[PDB]
RNA sequence: CUCUUAAGGUAGCCAAAUGCCUCGUCAUCUAAUUAGUGACGCGCAUGAAUGGAUUAACGAGAUUCCCACUGUCCCUAUCUA
RNA sequence: GCCCGUCGCUAGUACCGAUUGAAUGGCUUAGUGAGGCCUCAGGAUCUGCUUAGAGAAGGGGGCAACUCCAUCUCAGAGCGGAGAAUUUGGACAAACUUGGUCAUUUAGAGGAACUAAAAGUCGUAACAAGGUUUCCGUAGGUGAACCUGCGGAAGGAUCAU
RNA sequence: ACCCACUCGGCACCUUACGAGAAAUCAAAGUCUUUGGGUUCUGGGGGGAGUAUGGUCGCAAGGCUGAAACUUAAAGGAAUUG
RNA sequence: GCGGUAAUUCCAGCUCCAAUAGCGUAUAUUAAAGUUGUUGCAGUUAAAAAGCUCGUAGUUGAACUUUGGGCCCGGUUGGCCGGUCGGAUUUCCAACGGGGCCUUUCCUUCUGGCUAACCUUGAGUCCUUGUGGCUCUUGGCGAACCAGGACUUUUACUUUGAAAAAAUUAGAGUGUUCAAAGCAGGCGUAUUGCUCGAAUAUAUUAGCAUGGAAUAAUAGAAUAGGACG
RNA sequence: UAUCUGGUUGAUCCUGCCAGUAGUCAUAUGCUUGUCUCAAAGAUUAAGCCAUGCAUGUCUAAGUAUAAGCAAUUUAUACAGUGAAACUGCGAAUGGCUCAUUAAAUCAGUUAUCGUUUAUUUGAUAGUUCCUUUACUACAUGGUAUAACUGUGGUAAUUCUAGAGCUAAUACAUGCUUAAAAUCUCGACCCUUUGGAAGAGAUGUAUUUAUUAGAUAAAAAAUCAAUGUCUUCGGACUCUUUGAUGAUUCAUAAUAACUUUUCGAAUCGCAUGGCCUUGUGCUGGCGAUGGUUCAUUCAAAUUUCUGCCCUAUCAACUUUCGAUGGUAGGAUAGUGGCCUACCAUGGUUUCAACGGGUAACGGGGAAUAAGGGUUCGAUUCCGGAGAGGGAGCCUGAGAAACGGCUACCA
């Protein structure tokens, strides 16, 4: 339609921002940026609908244009900037670190973590050519270059990440038996440790999966993020560990949370 | 203006197709260069996103590539000789790809007598090397050397001039020198 | 379908930037390019023997097979080297819990790497557009006669 | 362009319009608990008439299946936990049978009544 | 019902090249129509090889309208033999 | 008792119908064809690079000879750019004139149905062996229902020599 | 040629009614709310009307195809008693 | 169907009924309608079997091809005990499913990469008189799937799953004072915070991925131009 | 949440419809109307016509200020604050409204781009620019020509503008530069061998063409043409380098050149510091705007499979004037009969083509509660189409835009 659509009305924005229906008619549309605008929660849906921080979005705009705030350790004053999985927001002001990682809802979680963890992330190879004047470079999920990879890296290998610095420091690869996080489909935010790879050429590799409760699932390949080896991960889990319990046993362990 | 879609144009079963919409913008389609020979005339055609193409009209020289003696030479394109779509293209002299022209020559043989010291149809010590570790190399080909004699050479236009603003081409060389001589004697 | 000539059109048929140099002297003439298409279809020998061009060739040709993989039986040979086939099926009307027969024609483009005659079931797979129909190529011949050499004479 | 904002309504209407037994029926419940409408008997039954349904669909499913255990539990612990239900016939073929009256018994309307506080549904 | 006949005009058709009255009445075409056409019919006096009705095709036949065309006209002028 | 048709009255509906009838909308032949766009030309003017003159400047470093870079100024000369009005030829193509086609409506003297409808006039066709058993197909005929010829049917008034 | 018994395959009658049906009746008109062997065709209140219209076939008479507007509370079937 | 002189239908008065901040009329549509009939109609006489046979498309179409037997493995309810400080698992037990074996039994197939599994056994033993029990390397499982080569009769059905927008709908939690709603809210040290949420289901026809091999199609070897090597 | 009742007859049982009955996020209309919450609303008919007002503008320390503007104070004799006007930039292609056209179209679910364009965001990304190469080319930084403005004016009239005089830039138009190294063709000389050499040029990126590498399906030899490195001078060459996909002529790189040569900072704000051979020398802090190619992101454009209402009183349809396919080209951002040329005779259909109707935008969905269904969706979300009707086009990353222009019709 003639061009670029700079809008969003609400119920056209993702559910697991939890906006409400009223109040109202559109939602902050996600810039251009690191994320795909269906997967990511910009700056203001975080430091107001999360956080409680700001009560405005005319507020929130007063909180980024002090660089309190900063994303993988660059400033970042856009308020829908769309900041997403394994970044990193840091409050400079009230020293608070936090990384954006799932639900077992499929939920963006509040999930504060220490100082010295803040400094590094995990971004997926979703990509690795060889670039202009013979230089391999790989691209990571959030849209990272990095030229000068280990050659052994390949796509689906996910990758530790300096922030301060750009560099590759260390690199897992896609292997049977490696820690997994599911980022998309149903079982988004479920942790696996995949179990083994449909292969299916022409499209759509799935890799099935079975979480530390030894249930077991699939998805495809493209939303299967490695974080590391069973047991141990590379980055610190939210609650819950996501494991998934039936409605069932949810009821059951809310209901016996009780006593007061 | 022209319109590339295929919103017109009866469907297969060919059934007639109902007018949806009107033309985009984005479907167009513009005019042939019906680019010509002699003194250079290009313009420039802005095209989506930014994008300059560049549509010739009227070039006399062009960039042609002897691909057995791997050199590339600019000469002056002399004429439209064989054209395989449309032959008003070869009787206007209009320049487009796979249009089958003559070009200098002297240029080519200009290397070639240089660099192989031999010449063609029909004293330096480190040259006098060189010419030895050549030929058993420069036995050239029949069909290309007769044309050195009238000093004019047949080669096919490789590129897009409309396109490119470039007119370029490769010698004849082959079977395909081989046919289209065919096809220009046994027309002519 | 083409069959013989392989040289005759306004235009020298060949292959894109593969270069035989008068200069070296080949027992082979000319030097001739192909690929596997993938998925498993083997390319056939007729494709590596052939001298055709078809530069619509899903092996000798600069088109490439992604997206589906159909199949349907051959209904028509008829225009140069393209087909149409019948894929029948049946559709479910739920008020009525039963089927009917229905059918479409695909057009698909042929290499004269395959003799493809009617009734033939052909796999084919899908394509760039190669022309205002066409959006598929064969590549394998499922089929092969149906008792051609079994229609001879008696005792 | 907002969210619609939704709804739905409360009471069905009677089938046959004019029945001596059911007018009769039903002027005896506004005569007992004290209501000003039809209309809230109708609401009334209109809600059983759906629990009802809900307690019919589950019903049919196996014993010990993941749904008829969530939500017919649930179904059950509401009722009970306003009262409707009784304790001992809390396993749902009682939510299936129920009737109108033990809904109307458990109002505000009749508590303020049934303890002292009132005397006279209508003064309630 | 009455007179009365050899029988008392049937199927058709119509102000028709057959209708006095008559420039019939209605409709249509026109600015306007004693014109034309379509209807109507107690039809002075229509009508069945005195042939009735219909009818493609044909007509230097009679008649009405339209398009084109025009010095027929408005309104006349000039040229050649 | 029931009952059938012509004939007569009021009202309504749709049909046929001279007008080679009318109106709306969608395509569309042929002819004419605006406009921007592409293109051959055009040069209202206003500059460019080059070549030479005359009058002054600044020194590459000398005692006379010798000599580069940038800048302004008027007789005079070669080889490219900009670029208005204008204009050649195109593709695209609105629109106008005259036709045709499809769809949807619609006026009309008159004609001919049907209904409301029960009834009025004329007869008695059907219902009783309905007073000539009834009905079917066909064909001719008569104010009207109907009559009559040739074959059927029983739904007959005969399950029977 | 006849008689007697059996068996196919016919044209029918007789008695039954498990069964079916609104009944009259029906070895199918049965095995149908305990509703599904396979398949073709036609009907959807009465009148308008087998009319109009278009197409099509015919020498013609006419045949096949075949509406609507409007009207209307019945029309109709079998059986009962008069 | 009432009204032509005592009108239970009109025009009023009285009284009464139903629904009630709403109630009536008109039009449409849905249920009633098994009067559109797949579920599920009807056609001798009520509407309805084409005068008759042939016949293409279409729909439909007899029976038969691994059936039976033996062993192993481990699951999920439920019984009788409960050992235990409402829930626990072993032995006893039936029941119902799943997997894999061997019975003449391709499992696509080589060429190794791999092994988790016992025909192994190398020692013997925790311990109930011992096949109750697993750690444990030196001759001895292929398929559990890697990846390369070489090839593969076509389907319908059905299972499970993925890919999947929200609002709607179904539905859980929450006392918006009730409710339609909303997605909130609930706790203290109410002087400097603590805390659960923001589920779940449907989502089919098509495409994709996986299991099943009944039912129903399809192809195969007869001028052998067969199958193996 | 699986119900029926009144009407054919003297009475009866049927067939059968009419009537009753109930609901409607279904409109109207009548009578009636006190409170809380919720709040649809010129869709239907006329995508008919429109008075007037409003609905798109926009500035940071950080592109341009001699306002003859305001403030003056506070160091600022080039500027420095604030700041109209105007330039420059970006935006006006999102939003909002409507549902006319539209029936294999749209739309939906599912695909494809190994068939493309993409402002912005986000990550990366540039020592090469000159020239016969000692009497050098501004790099301590090259050129004018304009608004606003000043003044003279024209017209009944408009967001009309003319002649005249100035002056800016991240506007316009120009134009220098930087290490080392290696590889290539040339080649003055010298000397015969098996042969080697000073020093001359070329080699950024992009553009266009031709050529080459981009291996790999398990192992070995000989000969021809060239021509590499190492001599223990017959001869040997040993270690020998390899990216991704199911798939590529892929990514990337090599050679000969080609170009009215793309880009490679003549920009702006803050701070002002080191360092000696004391030149105001040579350095140097934080980040702004830019900039080429690649990636990411917002997108776009096409695109595979299957699915639309009524209609045979529509059975044949498609190729005038592309209908179906082949070759080549042109055009496109790019695939493609998109278009042209040449060639062929193809493509669809009773499994309903083609045609007609639709009081037809499609979808998420709505109404009706045994089930099966029937009916509806203009309309709060998604997609598409449009801006009185048609067509055309400038600008731009993006529009065939209409609160843009041009033309025709009304
Ligand atoms: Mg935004
Ligand atoms: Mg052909
Ligand atoms: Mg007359
Ligand atoms: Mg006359
Ligand atoms: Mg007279
Ligand atoms: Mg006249
Ligand atoms: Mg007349
Ligand atoms: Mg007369
Ligand atoms: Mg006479
Ligand atoms: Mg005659
Ligand atoms: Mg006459
Ligand atoms: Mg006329
Ligand atoms: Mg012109
Ligand atoms: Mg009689
Ligand atoms: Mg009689
Ligand atoms: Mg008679
Ligand atoms: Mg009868
Ligand atoms: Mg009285
Ligand atoms: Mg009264
Ligand atoms: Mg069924
Ligand atoms: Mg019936
Ligand atoms: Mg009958
Ligand atoms: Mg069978
Ligand atoms: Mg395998
Ligand atoms: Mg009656
Ligand atoms: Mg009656
Ligand atoms: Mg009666
Ligand atoms: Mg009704
Ligand atoms: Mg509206
Ligand atoms: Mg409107
Ligand atoms: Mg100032
Ligand atoms: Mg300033
Ligand atoms: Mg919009
Ligand atoms: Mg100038
Ligand atoms: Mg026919
Ligand atoms: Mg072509
Ligand atoms: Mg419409
Ligand atoms: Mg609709
Ligand atoms: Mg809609
Ligand atoms: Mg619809
Ligand atoms: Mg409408
Ligand atoms: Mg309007
Ligand atoms: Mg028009
Ligand atoms: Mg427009
Ligand atoms: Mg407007
Ligand atoms: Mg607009």
């Amino acid at each position: 339609a003639r061009g670029p659509k700079k809008h969003l009305k609400r119920l056209a924005a993702p559910h697991h921002w939890l906006l409400d229906k009223l109040s109202g008619c559109y939602a902050p549309r996600p810039s251009a940026g690191p994320h795909k605008l269906r997967e990511s929660l910009p700056l203001i849906v975080f430091l107001r609908n999360r956080l409680k921080y700001a009560l405005n979005g005319r507020e929130v705009k007063a909180i980024l244009m002090q660089r309190h705030v900063k994303v993988d350790g660059k400033v970042r004053t856009d308020t829908t900037y769309p900041a997403g999985f394994m970044d990193v927001i840091t409050l400079d002001a009230t020293n608070e670190n936090f990384r954006l990682v799932y639900d077992v809802k499929g939920r963006f979680a509040v999930h504060r973590i220490t100082d010295e963890e803040a400094s590094y992330k995990l971004g997926k190879v979703k990509k690795v050519q060889l670039g202009k004047k013979g230089v391999p470079y790989v691209v990571t999920h959030d849209g990272r270059t990095i030229r000068y990879p280990d050659p052994n890296i390949k796509v689906n290998d996910t990758v530790k990440i300096d922030l301060a610095s750009g560099k590759i420091t260390d690199f897992i690869k896609f292997d049977a038996g490696k820690l997994v996080y599911v980022t998309g489909g149903r079982n988004l935010g479920r942790i696996g440790t995949i179990v083994h790879k449909e292969r299916h050429d022409g499209g759509f590799d799935l890799v099935h999966i079975k979480d530390s409760l030894d249930n077991t699932f699939v998805t495809r390949l493209n939303n299967v993020f490695v974080i590391g080896e069973q047991g141990k991960p590379y980055i610190s889990l939210p609650k819950g560990k996501g494991i998934k319990l039936s409605i069932a046993e949810e009821r059951d362990r809310r209901r016996a949370q009780q006593g007061l | 203006g022209i319109s590339r879609d295929s919103r017109h144009k009866r469907s297969a079963t060919g059934a007639k197709r109902a007018q949806f919409r009107k033309k985009r913008k984005f479907e167009l389609g513009r005019q042939p260069a019906n680019t010509k020979i002699g003194a250079k005339r290009i313009h420039s055609v802005r095209t989506r996103g930014g994008n300059k193409k560049y549509r010739a009209l009227r070039i006399e020289t062009g960039n042609f590539s002897w691909a057995s003696e791997g050199i590339s030479k600019k000469t002056r394109i002399a004429g439209v000789v064989y054209h395989p779509s449309n032959n008003e293209l070869v009787r206007t002299n209009t320049l487009t790809k796979a249009a089958i022209v003559q070009i200098d020559a002297t240029p080519f043989r200009q290397w070639f007598e240089a660099h192989y010291g031999q010449t063609l149809g029909k004293k330096s010590k480190n040259a006098e090397r060189k010419w030895a570790a050549r030929a058993a190399s420069a036995k050239i080909e029949s069909s290309v050397e007769s044309q050195f004699s009238a000093g004019r050479l047949y080669a096919c236009i490789s590129s897009r001039p409309g396109q490119s603003g470039r007119c370029d081409g490769y010698i004849l060389e082959g079977e395909e020198l081989a046919f289209y001589l065919r096809r220009l004697t046994a027309k002519k | 379908s083409t069959e013989l000539t392989v040289q005759s059109e306004r235009a020298f048929q060949k292959q894109p930037h593969i270069f035989n140099n008068p200069k070296v002297k080949t027992s082979k003439r000319t030097k001739r390019w192909y690929k596997n298409a993938g998925l498993g279809f083997k390319t056939p020998k007729t494709a590596i023997e052939g001298s055709y061009i078809d530069k619509k060739c899903p092996f000798t040709g600069l088109v490439s097979i992604r997206g589906k993989i159909l199949t349907g039986t051959v209904v028509s040979t008829k225009m140069h080297r393209t087909i149409v086939i019948r894929r029948a099926y049946l559709h479910y009307i739920p008020k009525y819990n039963r089927y009917e027969k229905r059918h479409k024609n695909v057009p698909v483009h042929v290499s004269p790497a395959f003799r493809v005659q009617v009734g033939d079931i052909v796999t084919v797979g899908q394509c760039r557009p190669i022309s205002k129909t066409v959006r598929f190529n064969v590549v394998k011949v499922s089929a092969a006669a149906g008792k051609a050499n079994k229609q001879f004479a008696k005792f | 362009p907002r969210a619609p904002r939704t709804y739905s309504k409360t009471y069905s209407t009677p089938k046959r319009p004019y029945e001596s037994s059911r007018l009769d029926a039903e002027l005896k419940l506004a005569g007992e608990f004290g209501l000003k409408n039809k209309k809230e008997i109708y609401r009334i039954s209109f809600q059983l008439s759906k629990i009802r349904r809900a307690a019919r669909d589950l019903l049919t499913r196996d014993e010990k299946d993941p749904k008829r255990l969530f939500e017919g539990n649930a179904l059950i612990r509401r009722l009970v936990r306003v009262g409707v239900l009784s304790e001992d016939k809390k396993k749902l073929d009682y939510v299936l049978a129920l009737k109108v009256e033990d809904f109307l018994e458990r109002r505000l309307q009749t508590q303020v009544y049934k303890l002292g506080l009132a005397k006279s549904v209508h003064h309630a």
